[PDB]
């Protein structure tokens, strides 16, 4: 229809991993900011560079919606100018991040009783990510100097590991759907 | 929550100086900080926003500077009615509005010792079950000054309370009051109550006591 | 010219619930984001929230969210602040501040002189006022102790004793009660032949004490 | 406080479904903020992990227990519901309704532990039919006579099936009574006793009733026990 | 699926000693194993989480120990409420056999003799058809204890069912009750009905008796 399809991304069945982040372009719409952006205390709301009772009144060139699945101790690490193994080896957001960053508990969804081992991220990299890169790569990680010539062992790690969300993990450790809104889509 | 820094958390300076302040933060905030003043008992008041912009009604003498992560606030002539706290505000991340520590802009004199004095309590309050020693340090500068207190040659921690008013609008001074309190069954139990006093224009500690 | 006034602040137990008000004038309150910030005593500024300027959008900080409720009424130009289960920690003045509206950011351009809020379980009790007699010159004063809420006025011979004069900020005894010093340097010449009354005012109680202090 | 209180049947027919529920009960809480199981113990055996609802669609059910594990939690009326099917005598147990400890913030357990317990109630497997107790007076005596002191009681004979509870003078008389575990019959049917000691003097003067309840056949018996 | 194991099985102790409870794991857990008393009659009660946190409402005298496999519950200064049976569980996982077998840890205390009574089957109870005598052992230690049926002197056996309470939690002390059931015919044939009680309390056996009719 005529409005943005902030429904596809938000309420999907199944989301990304964070490595493997999705996006989704979003152009040439209407959007209802501030009735999408109202949200219950319990969602994890933060905007950097812009004001939510602001966005109803501005056009952009384009709308990306990034969306991915992360646990809840590394939320805070969904912001510019943060460091660790997901703001350095997975998602990284540039230092001037025009944009919304919205996240909400997803225990009830994305954790399994024999634990939901279907979520993974990036443990190891040679190098941090440049702003908004995406690196699905799971070469084996030479962290020595003999060549590991794909093959696993010592000093050759698996680059991935898993998130294994299991119900009876504490907060810090249960599943968080995160959707990042990246602004330069009419709001109305 | 972004961390704002300023240095110096004081200075002192008189009126025609040019004064300058620094705002840090621990992480780029592009170019949202925004400068703010505050006199004692009174509301802040917007002196510089976006870093350099010049909110309407304030005097040219004041601006603003930087980029990222180091902001300067400048007074380019300190007038009287400048001397106050000076705050630094980030709005890069919009709903998590910080503020940093604050810097107090106070009025530069030469030192001064202070008086001190202490003050026994008296006998209408030992009848109610409570005494509370009483040490005065009475005008002095800078605002730095530490107060002891000994009781038998013990030194007491964590059972006095300090208060110190603003810089005098007379001499440009500081003073301070710290009152002991501890029970009557505590008063009795010793006898020596002393009030050791450090301070920059003391050439050696300073001790103002009295025997019960 | 813009206008800010607060209003309905006051002294609440923990657990309980206060709602403040802030009417505005000179300025076009419906199209401008309205925030409320607090400032403990002695401490720096908290942002608390932010509300939309037709009031469909409301943002808390972390420390009151879920606990704080902001609104306002465009038709009466004021501002309110429902606060819900108010702990120690809340005990701050709380200023509302306007929008400057010029940036893509919230800034605040314009404050109230705002009002005290004070979350404590003391109830309003009146203050003992003890003297501080003296032992080159001398001093002297009063010791207002034991009194809930804050402030207490403090003159010396009806304000005809003014020189020389200093009156400190109370301190939060562990009692939840107040503390108050009040002292005054004299020419120690004329001690025992000047007058010093201290004059303690508790408004809160309504106790006006006037104490003789002599050596 | 949360309070939970486990009800359902004391006896149900081999190969049918065994239903209970657990009421939670505090001070205005929401059920939907945490977890619910079952723990079940067989009478002279250890402690058995039944299941744990967590959200509607992530349950954990013991896998010894097969396919016949159903447990469904009612957010809008704080209560949660046991439900085992093809039931034989290996499930005859006391049930227990538990609620899992929260986990703290860093917490990383695949499982947990249970904080807070229900009081338990006894299912019986059996085809037999329920029988209401006949309540018989253990009357105090010379024989039944130590010194200053007397024993009086009533005995509980031929019911079915477990448990009976009884109390004295509506429990206001609980020091120095002894109510014995029940012994089976070789009619199949359940008997215990219950005696208190009261003092020689008090024998004429006090009256004492004991207070049977058989909740299984709904049948409560108030039997006074005087000197023959 | 884990297996604890628990040791001992079964311990006594006296009142203000100090008890150890051991419980190993087949494999690592962790930390990740609870403790629980469960009173006679009662749910089990939690005491110990991460093997050392202690419960709130919990008495300091409890106490848990251990990692990995090995993991040990101590009770210093035992007292006579503290009879229970306690296991250990652990919850690195969510799998079967997650409760070890159980510790049942009884109160030692100083020997005392029961004290004996017999009941005869009442009006009522003869009157519906069966004949049901009660012999009555009241607050004893420890729990072993014999009891005989004769009837005219014959020995009685086959003809009788025994029960034991729980011990104690005040004063530590056992009772039983021995029910001697007979048909109202069969208890009619016979005039003298006793049980005869032997404890190591009892220096001689105690045998309170009847006559049916007096
Ligand atoms: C995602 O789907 C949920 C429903 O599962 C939508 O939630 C509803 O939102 C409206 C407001 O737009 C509320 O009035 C309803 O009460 C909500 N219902 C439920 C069941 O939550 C939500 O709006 C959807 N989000 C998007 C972006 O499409
Ligand atoms: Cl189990």
């Amino acid at each position: 229809t005529n409005l943005c399809p902030f429904d596809e991304v938000f309420n999907a069945t199944r989301f990304a991993s964070v490595y493997a982040w999705n996006r989704k372009r979003i152009s040439n719409c209407v959007a209802d900011y501030s009735v999408l952006y109202n949200l219950a205390p319990f969602f994890t709301f933060k905007c950097y560079g812009v004001s939510p009772t602001k966005l109803n009144d501005l056009c952009f060139t384009n709308v990306y919606a990034d969306s991915f699945v992360i646990r809840g101790d590394e939320v805070r690490q969904i912001a510019p100018g943060q460091t660790g193994n997901i703001a350095d080896y997975n998602y990284k957001l540039p230092d001037d991040f025009t944009g919304c960053v919205i996240a909400w508990n997803s225990n009830k969804l994305d954790s399994k009783v024999s634990g939901n081992y279907n979520y993974l991220y990036r443990l190891f990299r040679k190098s941090n990510l440049k702003p908004f890169e995406r690196d699905i790569s799971t070469e084996i990680y030479q962290a020595g100097n003999k060549p590991c010539n794909g093959v696993a062992g010592f000093n050759c790690y698996f680059p991935l590991r898993s998130y294994s969300f299991r119900p009876t993990y504490g907060v810090g450790h249960q599943p968080y759907r995160v959707v990042v809104l990246s602004f330069e889509v009419c709001g109305k | 929550d972004i961390q704002m820094t300023q240095s110096p958390s004081s200075l002192s300076a008189s009126v025609g100086d040019r004064v300058t302040i620094t705002c840090r933060a621990s992480q780029s905030i592009s170019s949202y900080l925004n400068w703010y003043q505050q006199k004692p008992g009174k509301a802040p008041k917007l002196l510089i926003y976006a870093a350099s912009s010049l909110q309407s009604g304030v005097p040219s003498r004041f601006s603003g500077s930087g980029s990222g992560t180091d902001f300067t606030l400048t007074i380019s002539s300190l007038q009287p009615e400048d001397f106050a706290t000076y705050y630094c505000q980030q709005s890069y991340s919009t709903l998590a509005l910080t503020f940093g520590g604050g810097t107090k802009v106070e009025i530069k004199r030469t030192v001064a010792a202070p008086s001190v004095f202490i003050f026994p309590p008296s006998d209408e309050q030992l009848k109610s079950g409570t005494a509370s020693v009483v040490c005065l340090l009475n005008n002095f500068y800078p605002r730095e000054a530490k107060v002891q207190w000994k009781v038998d040659n013990a030194l007491q921690s964590g059972n006095s309370q300090e208060s110190v008013t603003e810089q005098d609008s007379k001499d440009s001074t500081y003073s301070l009051s710290s009152t002991l309190t501890l029970s009557k069954a505590d008063y009795e139990k010793h006898k020596v109550y002393a009030c050791e006093v450090t301070h920059q224009g003391l050439s050696s500690p300073v001790t103002k006591s009295f025997n019960r | 010219e813009v206008q800010l006034v607060e209003s309905g602040g006051g002294v609440v137990q923990p657990g309980r619930s206060l709602r403040l008000s802030c009417a505005a004038s000179a300025f076009t309150f419906s199209s401008y984001d309205m925030h409320w910030v607090r400032q403990a005593p002695g401490k720096g500024l908290e942002w608390v929230a932010v509300i939309s300027y037709d009031g469909s959008n409301k943002y808390y900080a972390d420390s009151v969210k879920g606990r704080f409720t902001i609104s306002r009424d465009n038709s009466k130009n004021t501002l309110y602040l429902q606060m819900n289960s108010l702990r120690a920690e809340d005990t701050a003045v709380y200023y509302c501040a306007k929008d400057g509206g010029k940036l893509w950011v919230y800034y605040f351009d314009y404050w109230g002189q705002g009002t005290l809020v004070t979350v404590s379980s003391a109830s309003t009790k009146g203050p003992s006022v003890f003297p501080l007699a003296p032992s080159g010159t001398a001093a002297l004063g009063c010791l207002v102790k034991d009194y809930f809420p804050e402030p207490v006025t403090v003159s010396w011979n009806s304000g005809a004793l003014t020189s020389g004069v200093h009156t400190f900020p109370a301190v939060l005894q562990s009692s939840g009660l107040y503390s108050l010093s009040s002292v005054v340097t004299v020419p120690s010449s004329s001690l025992g032949t000047q007058t010093y009354i201290c004059n303690v005012n508790h408004k809160p109680s309504n106790t006006k004490v006037d104490k003789r202090v002599e050596p | 406080q949360v309070q939970l209180q486990e009800s359902g049947p004391g006896l149900v027919k081999p190969s049918e479904t065994l239903s209970l529920t657990c009421t939670v009960s505090g001070d205005s809480i929401s059920s939907s903020r945490y977890y619910w199981g079952w723990i079940r113990q067989p009478p002279g055996k250890g402690l058995e992990w039944i299941g744990t609802f967590y959200y509607s669609g992530i349950t954990y059910y013991n896998p010894s227990l097969k396919s016949r594990v159903t447990i469904f939690v009612d957010t809008s009326k704080n209560q949660f519901s046991l439900k085992l099917s093809s039931v034989t005598a290996a499930d005859t147990a006391v049930y227990y309704c538990a609620r899992p400890r929260p986990p703290d913030y860093y917490d990383n357990s695949g499982a947990l532990l249970f904080d807070i317990w229900g009081q338990g109630t006894m299912v019986t497997v059996s085809s037999a039919s329920t029988k209401g107790p006949s309540v018989f007076p253990l009357a105090p005596s010379s024989k039944s006579t130590s010194g200053g002191t007397a024993a009086l009681g009533c005995l509980v004979k031929d019911y079915f099936p477990e448990p009976v509870t009884v109390s004295w003078n509506s429990g206001a008389l609980t020091s120095g009574v002894h109510t014995f575990p029940a012994v089976l019959q070789s009619s199949g049917l359940y008997s215990l006793s219950s005696v208190v000691t009261v003092p020689s003097s008090s024998l004429g003067t006090q009256t004492y009733i004991c207070n049977v309840n058989h909740k299984p056949s709904n049948t409560k018996v108030d039997k006074k026990v005087e000197p023959k």
